[PDB]
């Protein structure tokens, strides 16, 4: 895509609140994609992505950033939790985000196959119409085992119009050039003062980013220009913590501001597809009509901040709970309701959440 | 080693002396006791070690990132690690912290203690210093800069562990 | 300190002074020894380091819901850790909890015991408290909350370690 960086925090701004500066970063970093395919041949391999290292507390966006971003590039995407590798192999990151493009690139096959998919009688009846056990590692293999041995109208058709050997050459292609992956919680892999488990997984992905090739069963990847988000709360240990040769691969840095009471209000109803317009077509296909007031928007935004501040900050995650909590009434009687128009007011808010909110000790099993 | 914490008229102090005495001996008379924590929000003493209270520090305010800055419940997770721990069970100093909203003791026992006026004495002159303090607080208008002065003085003339260099850190919100 | 335990016309309390000492120098006035533990159905009392009790009384708690919160069993499981745990033997405290059950001492010997009457006096000023509560239990119908008030307050007189600060928390079942 050949959109400029404020043409991708505009599309940002639909989903994600606030946070321009991880939006103008991310921005960035898609960009000098395009930027780099304008370069010479001899450019293009001495330039590598800029990776990008988001710094704030959990639930902030820093993923739905990543999401949207990877959405918005139709790139293929894949988040992993770098704590997962403390006890499966490294290489495993590029293969599952090739499976992830190989399916990105067939469904969108179908698609360009889908539509393709007169006598007076010919268009009367044209309207009228209208087992191989193995152990977990190698699973995967004895399918494909399974699959060899037993090759040895929408189906037909479909699959008489596409090219599997261009859908396979094609994912690799839109991963060694539009890829990207979110590596969350790498804060956790610093050194405390474990050390060498924790830092022992540094050094297994640090190929991955210095450019190195990864074998998959859907073809032979290389890492090189794959680009890579990492995210922590950097609380405990500081990304100087990182070790030498992964700092120098992450040469964008940006902090995620903390959430506040005004963006809950924001986050409820601004963002496109918002929870509170989720629910109001929910309650639409039991016939009741749902409506929020500004004050009853207001107060579950103040809701979910004291439930943060009493004794966890989960961050807007706390908004999917407690509105959930509070309709909870109106989801389970939604049947019978049907055809009327009920509306969530500060009074209705104060209802069915002030009682729980003001026990600390039930507010850390119910919300 | 003395530390006075006064707070009154919308202002909190810590105040310490720099006194180091090893055996019968003054080791050295100009240390600094006193320093501000948490992006100067907060300020902190300590009697012990230099080292020993530098790792607390340093950890409290990690555990004030993961509580926003509050200052009760950090307080109390840094008791939890320190009396836990097998590194930090071997520390050994008494650490003295306040902001606006409160403040409060610190020990190596895990104890968390807010005193009855927010009027923190510690170390081996620390009941010299409460006494006065206590006597100013209640018969003077005195600000709490200068009841933390005054007290800190005369803890240094009757405790023989206390000087009168004077470190402070006061902290305004009215 | 001095803490007293009284049991009587299915009411029983647990009260305790908030004198702190440090050396001959008074530390802090109003500790609060005691507290409610098990979702309000146990009422515990502790002599020794605040952070040591806090200990204990968190894991009491847990013993109690392996036991589904049988006061006996889990003293029982709670002194055998005690005892054993090499973290745990370090701790110095007395424990003092009742619950509508009946009242017992935890020690860190590993002594689990039960008063004649259920009648608990434990710290510095604990044999001074039992003989004046023994006096009224048997020669009065004053009510088990006024026992173990009159009973502090003398133990206070007479300790030089406890002050007349108080903390009590009934518990009725009647
Ligand atoms: N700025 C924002 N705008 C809109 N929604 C947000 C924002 N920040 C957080 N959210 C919501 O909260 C959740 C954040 O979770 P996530 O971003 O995965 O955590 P983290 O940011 O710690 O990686 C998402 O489900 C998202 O819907």
């Amino acid at each position: 895509s050949e959109m400029t960086p404020r043409e991708i925090v505009s599309e940002l701004d639909k989903h994600i609140i606030g946070q321009d500066n991880a939006k103008r970063s991310v921005a960035i970093a898609l960009r000098n994609r395009w930027r780099r395919m304008q370069l010479n041949e001899e450019l293009r391999h001495e330039v590598t992505p800029k990776n990008i290292l988001m710094i704030g507390p959990t639930g902030v966006g820093k993923t739905e950033i990543a999401r949207r971003l990877a959405k918005l590039a139709n790139a293929p995407f894949i988040k992993v939790e770098a704590t997962k590798f403390t006890e499966k192999e490294v290489d495993s990151i590029i293969r599952d985000l090739t499976d992830a493009a190989v399916k990105m690139v067939r469904v969108q096959a179908i698609e360009k196959n889908r539509y393709r998919a007169p006598s007076a009688a010919r268009q009367a009846f044209r309207k009228k119409l209208r087992e191989i056990m193995a152990p977990p590692g190698m699973e995967e293999m004895t399918s494909q085992l399974q699959s060899m041995f037993q090759n040895l109208l929408i189906e037909e058709e479909a699959a008489k119009l596409v090219n599997p050997e261009e859908l396979k050459q094609d994912a690799i292609d839109a991963v060694e050039q539009h890829g990207i992956v979110f590596i969350d919680q790498i804060d956790k892999i610093c050194k405390r003062g474990p050390d060498v488990s924790r830092e022992g997984v540094q050094r297994d992905l640090l190929p991955l980013v210095e450019g190195c090739t990864v074998s998959t069963k859907h073809g032979m990847v290389k890492t090189d220009h794959i680009l890579f988000i990492a995210s922590g709360a950097f609380q405990i240990a500081k990304p100087s913590d990182l070790i030498p040769e992964l700092q120098g691969r992450l040469p964008i840095r940006v902090e995620l501001q903390a959430l506040t009471t005004s963006d809950f209000e924001r986050i409820l109803t601004e963002p496109n597809a918002s929870i509170t317009v989720q629910y109001k077509a929910l309650m639409a296909t039991e016939g009741v009509n749902i409506e929020f007031t500004d004050s009853g928007i207001k107060r579950i935004a103040e809701a979910a901040w004291q439930v943060n501040e009493s004794t966890e900050n989960i961050g807007a995650r706390r908004l999917h709970t407690v509105l959930e909590r509070l309709m909870e009434e109106i989801s389970y009687d939604a049947s019978d309701l049907s055809g009327q128009n009920i509306t969530i007011d500060a009074d209705y808010v104060s209802k069915h959440l002030d009682a729980l909110v003001a026990d600390e000790d039930l507010s850390r099993f119910i919300l | 080693t003395t530390i006075v914490s006064v707070r009154r008229n919308g202002h909190v102090v810590i105040a310490g002396d720099g006194q180091a005495t090893l055996g019968n001996t003054v080791m050295k008379g100009n240390v600094k006791k006193v320093r501000r924590l948490y992006n100067d929000k907060v300020i902190a003493g300590f009697a012990g070690g230099t080292a020993d209270a530098f790792t607390l520090f340093e950890l409290f305010e990690r555990k004030l990132e993961m509580h926003q800055g509050h200052l009760v419940k950090a307080a109390v997770e840094l008791a939890k690690d320190w009396r836990t721990d097998r590194m930090l069970r071997k520390l050994e100093a008494l650490l003295a912290v306040a902001d606006e909203t409160a403040s409060l003791i610190i020990t190596g026992n895990g104890d968390v203690v807010q005193p009855e006026n927010d009027l923190i004495a510690i170390g081996s002159g620390g009941p010299y210093a409460q006494a006065a303090a206590r006597a100013l607080l209640e018969n003077t208008e005195l600000s709490a800069r200068e009841i933390a002065e005054k007290a800190l003085d005369i803890a240094g003339d009757i405790c023989i562990y206390t000087n009168h260099f004077h470190t402070i850190e006061e902290l305004s919100y009215k």
